[PDB]
């Protein structure tokens, strides 16, 4: 199995630097090219940077957007792909994901990025680090039956992303996680999850809330009232 | 430079329909060497990275249902879906690899279905946030199509319109519906000088607002 896996992403000032990793198993690292898109929230995806393999010379390319500013570079005595960001702006706020990019090399040579990691969330803002604070959304009244709807509420928070699970994911289906809002310098959004009436208040339903950037983890069981 | 560009931005298909969405490069991209064309189609899904569909313009990736295919050469592309499937729904990117990458900004696919009215469920403040000055009324309204939607905050009967925040989710991957969250936020003083808090949806599959309410008192 082939795995990437960013980290480093986060909130950093207008002016600052970042730098983001990448790690990779499953296959032999120095025979691959490797590149960085990102994609600012709501855009399109933008390449960025690629680093080339052993038969290459490691040798390193960038888009126009980044070069002077970012820096590509990799580790292969442990498989690790770097990208240091220097000079950010508030352009550069973007989910930051690294991809397997071509071996030329190989007799199955083909020209694409065929892996892509989960993405690394980056916020280039003067705003404050604040934590959520999580509520149950539990009904007031109902009719005589059948589903019911409950939910959780994580408000006045920043930087993105936080994210939300039910009974530790798993309550999957019948969930709606809405987008985050941002108003004031802060965020809210909002999860929803249905299950059968028979099962809730009868059985725990729990709403996990993650948020990064101030290391906050919530467990918020939704008691009925 | 080599510029890309991707058509239409948007449109919508009934599942079991065809579909067909464009890629212009600048330049050729047909490498007279290798005699390829150095074209790739990925596939990004709401809240997923993208992931490679077709590359050399036409090669379908393995794993890849067949209903995807690319074709094109030089400077323009298309990418087809014969048999669209719900589980399409997503932005669709085509990129240059000829000289570095560069990626179009994308196609938009989303899917038609019938009709659905909305699911509408009201949620009072919790004590938890009560206890520190603040008052959250939110409504959830869930599972219905089109996308087009109304809600009306009405506080003892009058309309309420600051203090309120909308979030819509993208179109759902199994039913095509979408949903959305109304949040209405107060102080504890303003909450509780009223009695009735109501969230009215306007939406075309009924002529009567959808209501939802209930009494600070009760
Ligand atoms: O820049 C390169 O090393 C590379 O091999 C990347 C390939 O994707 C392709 O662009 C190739 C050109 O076709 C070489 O002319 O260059
Ligand atoms: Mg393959
Ligand atoms: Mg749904
Ligand atoms: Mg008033
Ligand atoms: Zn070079």
């Amino acid at each position: 199995e082939v795995k990437l896996v960013e980290s480093g992403g986060g909130l950093v000032q207008s002016g600052g630097s970042l730098r983001l990793s990448c790690a990779t198993s499953g296959f032999t690292f120095t025979d691959y090219y490797m590149s960085w898109v990102r994609q600012p929230p709501g855009k399109a995806l933008e390449w960025l940077a690629f680093i080339r393999n052993k038969a290459k010379g490691y040798t390193t390319e960038y888009s126009s957007s980044v070069k002077g500013r970012f820096t590509i570079s990799r580790d292969n005595s442990q498989s690790f792909l770097y990208l240091q960001m220097n000079t950010l702006r508030a352009e550069d706020s973007a989910t930051y994901y690294c991809a397997r990019d071509i071996n030329p090399g190989s007799d199955g040579y083909y020209d694409a990025l065929d892996y892509w990691g989960q993405g690394t969330s980056v916020t280039v803002s003067r705003a404050k680090t604040t934590p959520p604070s999580v509520y149950p959304l539990a009904p007031g009244s109902a009719a005589q039956n059948s589903m019911v709807t409950l939910g959780c509420l994580v408000k006045g928070y920043f930087p993105e992303p936080v994210t939300v699970t039910w009974n530790s994911g798993s309550l999957s289906s019948g969930v709606h996680t809405f987008p985050a809002v941002l108003q004031s310098d802060l965020y809210t959004l909002s999860s929803s999850v249905t299950v059968p009436s028979s099962t809730w208040p009868s059985e725990t339903v729990t709403c996990n809330v993650a948020h990064p950037a101030s290391s906050t983890k919530v467990d918020k069981k939704i008691v009925p009232r | 430079d080599i510029v890309m560009t991707q058509s239409p931005s948007s449109l919508a298909v009934s599942a079991g329909e065809k579909v067909t969405m464009s890629c212009k490069s600048s330049q050729s991209l047909l490498n007279s060497r290798t005699r390829k064309n150095y074209l790739a189609w990925y596939q990004q899904k709401p809240g997923q990275s993208p992931k490679l569909l077709i590359y050399w313009a036409s090669t379908r990736e393995s794993g890849v249902p067949d209903r995807f295919t690319g074709s094109g050469s030089g400077t323009d592309f298309t990418l087809t879906i014969s048999s669209v499937q719900a589980e399409d729904l997503a932005v669709y990117y085509c990129k240059q690899s000829y000289n570095l990458r560069t990626f179009g900004g994308g196609t938009k696919l989303e899917l038609k279905r019938a009709d659905a009215a909305p699911t509408v469920s009201i949620f009072p403040p919790s004590s938890e946030q009560l206890t520190s000055g603040g008052a959250s009324v939110v409504c959830f309204l869930n599972n219905f199509y089109p996308k087009s939607i109304a809600v009306k905050w009405k506080i003892d009967g009058s309309e309420r319109q600051n203090g309120v925040l909308n979030s819509w989710t993208d179109q759902d991957k199994k039913d095509s519906t979408y949903s959305m969250s109304s949040t209405l936020t107060l102080t504890k003083d303003e909450y509780e000088r009223h009695n009735s808090y109501t969230c009215e949806a306007t939406h075309k599959t009924s002529t009567s607002p959808i209501v939802k309410s209930f009494n600070r008192n009760e």
